[PDB]
């Protein structure tokens, strides 16, 4: 009856220290709609974030992008924070340029 | 376009 | 190449909270042209793609009152559905369509679709003849026997085969740059140590569209379906879409490895290896 999301955080451009680039948080394969993310900066919530308009997928499962402009460095750690009814707790996806 | 007069479930 | 369009509906009731909302969302392939949110401050059609702009106000007053008139529909379904399944009035429930049609490369109606869910489950659907219906359960049967009442099979099967199919090819003309136009993956390969035993090869797909891709590893030119990581298609936010697949192999046999990359924006299938 509920479905917990599947997370991915990533760049849209490959990550080059020192360059604007756009940080990508994309929730998917969850039910039922609600859904609460955040993007992190250094554990910091980043204000104006956008995100796509809600649909779904072949198998009804909902999915949505939560992107920002973002400048990678060596230093700053980002992350996507999400919560959902089926989550205890809010998971929070380290963003590893690796992957 | 979408469908027009679309009946209730 | 084929083509379809798609127009995905959610609606949802919130208990306490207002009325039920509702969504309606419109893709060609997959690029999404036109929203429509019940929750939006003032609720109108509005264009998600650049090629949509160019539609007259008609067009755009057509669509409003559709998508107004649907949330009023889809309100009554939601109290319809409560009460074919028992339920309070206390919980939020989700009534989802998704509808459309499928072109060939002759840009012929390949096949319609039209699909219902219910709280993630499915619901009622139309056959591939246009005709019949699929019902889920008792409840879809009573939805099922009005609409044989009132003919809605025949009211799909006249969009479907029509309007479905006009809009559509309209719709692939006017954005040919983009809609008709594959995008090929970028590639590459990298290499992950992950110990002094092994080490993880990762091939990369990015900048693509479509989002249909084939990523697979093989070893000795055995596919390696089983011990293969491959992450879900995801948008990169600028139209395209990134996938990889991921093996983790003995370290010094990284040569019996190769990535292969199907996409129909590439002018030959890819062999890809790890390139020290």
């Amino acid at each position: 009856i509920q479905r917990t999301p599947k997370i991915q955080v990533y760049s849209r451009h490959p990550a080059e220290n020192g360059k604007s680039n756009f940080l990508n948080c994309y929730v998917s394969g969850f039910h039922p709609s609600d859904i609460e993310v955040d993007l992190l900066k250094n554990g910091e919530r980043i204000e104006k974030v956008e995100h796509s308009d809600l649909s779904f997928s072949k198998d009804w499962s909902f999915y949505l992008l939560y992107y920002t402009e973002f400048t990678p460095t060596e230093k700053d750690e980002y992350a996507c924070r999400v919560n959902h009814v089926t989550l205890s707790q809010p998971k929070i996806v380290k963003w590893d340029r690796d992957m | 376009i979408p469908l027009t007069e679309e009946a209730e479930l | 190449g084929s083509h379809s369009m798609r127009y995905f509906y959610t609606a949802m009731s919130r208990p306490g909270r207002g009325e039920p909302r509702f969504i309606a969302v419109g893709y060609v392939d997959d690029t999404q042209f036109d929203r429509f949110d019940s929750d939006a401050a003032s609720p109108r059609t509005e264009p998600r793609a650049p090629w949509i702009e160019q539609e007259g106000p008609e067009y755009w007053d057509r669509n409003t009152q559709i998508f107004k008139t649907n949330t009023q529909t889809y309100r009554e379904s939601l109290r319809n559905l409560r009460g074919y399944y028992n339920q309070s009035e206390a919980g939020s429930h989700i009534i989802q369509r998704m509808y459309g049609c499928d072109l060939g490369p002759d840009g012929r109606l390949l096949r319609g679709h039209d699909q219902s869910a219910y709280d993630g489950k499915d619901y009622i659907a139309l056959n591939e003849d246009l005709s019949s219906w699929t019902a889920a359960d008792t409840a879809a049967q009573i939805t099922q026997r009005k609409w044989e009442a009132a003919r809605v099979a025949e009211q799909l099967r006249a969009y479907l085969e029509g309007l479905c199919v006009e809009w559509l090819r309209r719709y692939l003309e006017n954005g040919k740059e983009t809609l008709q136009r594959a995008d090929p993956p970028k590639t590459h390969v990298t290499h992950h140590p992950v110990s002094d035993h092994e080490a993880t090869l990762r091939c990369w797909a990015l900048g693509f569209y479509p989002a249909e891709i084939t990523l697979t590893w093989q070893r000795d030119g055995e596919d390696q379906t089983q011990d293969t990581e491959l992450v879900e298609t995801r948008p990169a936010g600028d139209r395209t879409f990134q996938k990889w697949a991921a093996v983790v192999v003995p370290s010094g046999e990284e040569q019996r490895y190769t990535c292969h990359v199907q996409h129909e924006g590439l002018p030959k299938p890819l062999t890809l290896r790890w390139e020290p």
